C-alpha cells in the first residue's frame, strides 16, 4: 500500500519445550514478536513527441516504447533496491528507503588478475549462514563474476572452476541458483560501475511489492515534463509510472562480494 | 512469565510485541463516522427579491 | 489513492458550502471568505453605509 | 469539475505533479437599491 | 477494540471560496484532518460462596 503503513510481523522469540517427569511442575515458555515497516517510492518514465513524429511513426517506434519505458521502470527498481540509486542521472536517492547493498556486510574480492575468487564465495555463504544464522536462497551475479571464476586456472593452467558455463543467463553455483545481470554492478543507464560483483543471501528475506501501476498513457494536455505547453508546441507526452515498495528484514540475510580498492 | 499486549507491560510480566518495532502490530478500529461541525447556511438567496441576473 | 478516512467523499459538500458562505460573506460584509479582507470590486454590501444600532 | 491537466492554481502543473484538481464556482449579482432600507445591529465595545 | 486503538477522524480545516475577476487567476483552498484516539478499561466484580451457603 501507499506510504509508510506496510508492516511485516517478525518473531523476535521463539517457544523452548523441556523435559518433565512423572508429576513434575510443567513450566510456562517465551514468546515475542516485533516488526519492521517500509515506505513506497514512486518511479516515472516519460517521453515526449511532436505531432509530426506521431502521424510518421518511424519504423513503428511508437508500438515499442511501453516496452522501453516499462524496460526502464524495471532498471530503476533493480537501481533502487540494489543500490539506492536513480537510474537517470547515477545519484543516491535521498528517499528513507534502505538498499540491499546498505549495511550489509561485505566481502572483498581480490582485484588482481587470474586470482581465484571461488574461496571468497564461501567466506560470504558461511558469514550469511554461521556468523548471522539466516537461510541460503541464491545469488545474483555480475557477469563480469562470471568471466573471473571461469578464468582461475592453477600453475599447469588448468581451470580451478571448471562447472562455470559461457555467458549463461540463468545458472547455479554450488548447487544454489544464481541469476546473472549488470544491475549487479550498476553500470546501467547513468550509473558507474560500483565494484560489487555478487551477492548471495537469503531472497525471502526481501520482500518487495507493487503498491500501484500506471500503464502507458496519452497526455495531450498542459506541460507534464517542462519542455513547453503540449498544445502550443503540437506535441503528446507518454507516461508510465510505478509505486513500489521493499523491505530487508534482516540486513545481515545478504551479503554483497565487491573489489577491493585500486 | 504471562504476556501482556496493553502498554506499558503489566508488572511481572512480558509484552507479546515486545520485540523492536512490534507495537506497529498492535489494531486500530477507525471511525466511518466523523467529528465535523455543521457549516452556516447561506441566508441571502432566500432573504431578498429574485431577480433575472 | 490513498484516500486518509473517506475524506475525499465529502469535497462536493464541503465547495458546494463554501460557494454559498462567500454570497453572504460579499452581499452582506463584502469581504472574500477566504481571507477575511474587503473586496476591490465595484459592489456595495448591505452593511456599507447602513445605520448602526449599538 | 475535476481537473487533471494544466496549472489550475498556481502551483505547477497537474501531470508534472502527479496532482489532480477540483473546482466549483458561481457567478451573482444583487443591488441594494436604497442603503438607508437596513439597520445594523451591533454589540457594544469592551 | 481492546487498547489505545480506537480512532475518531476530526475535520480541521475547511474549503473557503475567493472572488475574481474576467481572466484574474483562480486559487486553491484548504482541507485538512485530524483524529482523537482512546483506550479501554476493565470493570470487575466477583463475589464466592461455600458449598453450605449454596
Amino acid at each position: 500500500i501507499i506510504g509508510d503503513g506496510n508492516v511485516v510481523p517478525v518473531l523476535t522469540k521463539r517457544p523452548s519445550a523441556s523435559i518433565i517427569g512423572e508429576l513434575q511442575n510443567k513450566v510456562d515458555s517465551e514468546l515475542e514478536v516485533g516488526a519492521k515497516n517500509f515506505k513506497t517510492i514512486k518511479a516515472e518514465v516519460g517521453l515526449e513527441f511532436s505531432l509530426e513524429t506521431i502521424l510518421t511513426n518511424p519504423a513503428g517506434i511508437l508500438d515499442i516504447i511501453g516496452e522501453e519505458m516499462s524496460g526502464a521502470l524495471a532498471r530503476q527498481v533493480d537501481a533502487a533496491v540494489i543500490h539506492n540509486r536513480q537510474s537517470s542521472n547515477g545519484a543516491q536517492l535521498t528517499s528513507g528507503t534502505v538498499s540491499i547493498t546498505a549495511g550489509a556486510p561485505t566481502v572483498e574480492l581480490p582485484l588482481t588478475a587470474g586470482v581465484d575468487i571461488d574461496p571468497f564465495l564461501w567466506e560470504g555463504y558461511n558469514t550469511v549462514t554461521e556468523a548471522a544464522g539466516n537461510n541460503f536462497s541464491g545469488f545474483a551475479f555480475d557477469p563480469r563474476l562470471t568471466y573471473v571464476l571461469a578464468t582461475a586456472r592453477d600453475s599447469d593452467g588448468r581451470r580451478l572452476n571448471p562447472d562455470i558455463n559461457m555467458g549463461q543467463t540463468v545458472t547455479s553455483y554450488s548447487g544454489q541458483p544464481a541469476i546473472n545481470s549488470r544491475t549487479v554492478g550498476g553500470d546501467v543507464d547513468a550509473g558507474t560501475d560500483t565494484g560489487i560483483r555478487a551477492i548471495g543471501g537469503d531472497w525471502d528475506a526481501l520482500r518487495f511489492g507493487y503498491a500501484h501501476q500506471i500503464g502507458l498513457r496519452k497526455i495531450e494536455y498542459g506541460d507534464p515534463f517542462g519542455n513547453g505547453d503540449l498544445q502550443r508546441r503540437n506535441a503528446v507526452a507518454y507516461l508510465m509510472e510505478v509505486i513500489f515498495g521493499w523491505v530487508v528484514l534482516d540486513p545481515n540475510a545478504f551479503v554483497v562480494y565487491k573489489l577491493a580498492a585500486e | 512469565a504471562t504476556k501482556s499486549v496493553l502498554q506499558p507491560p503489566a508488572a511481572g510480566s512480558a509484552s507479546i510485541v515486545g520485540g523492536a518495532g512490534g507495537t506497529q502490530l498492535l489494531p486500530k478500529n477507525i471511525s466511518q463516522e466523523w467529528w465535523k461541525k455543521a457549516t452556516e447556511q447561506s441566508i441571502i438567496p432566500t432573504l431578498s427579491k429574485s431577480t433575472p441576473v
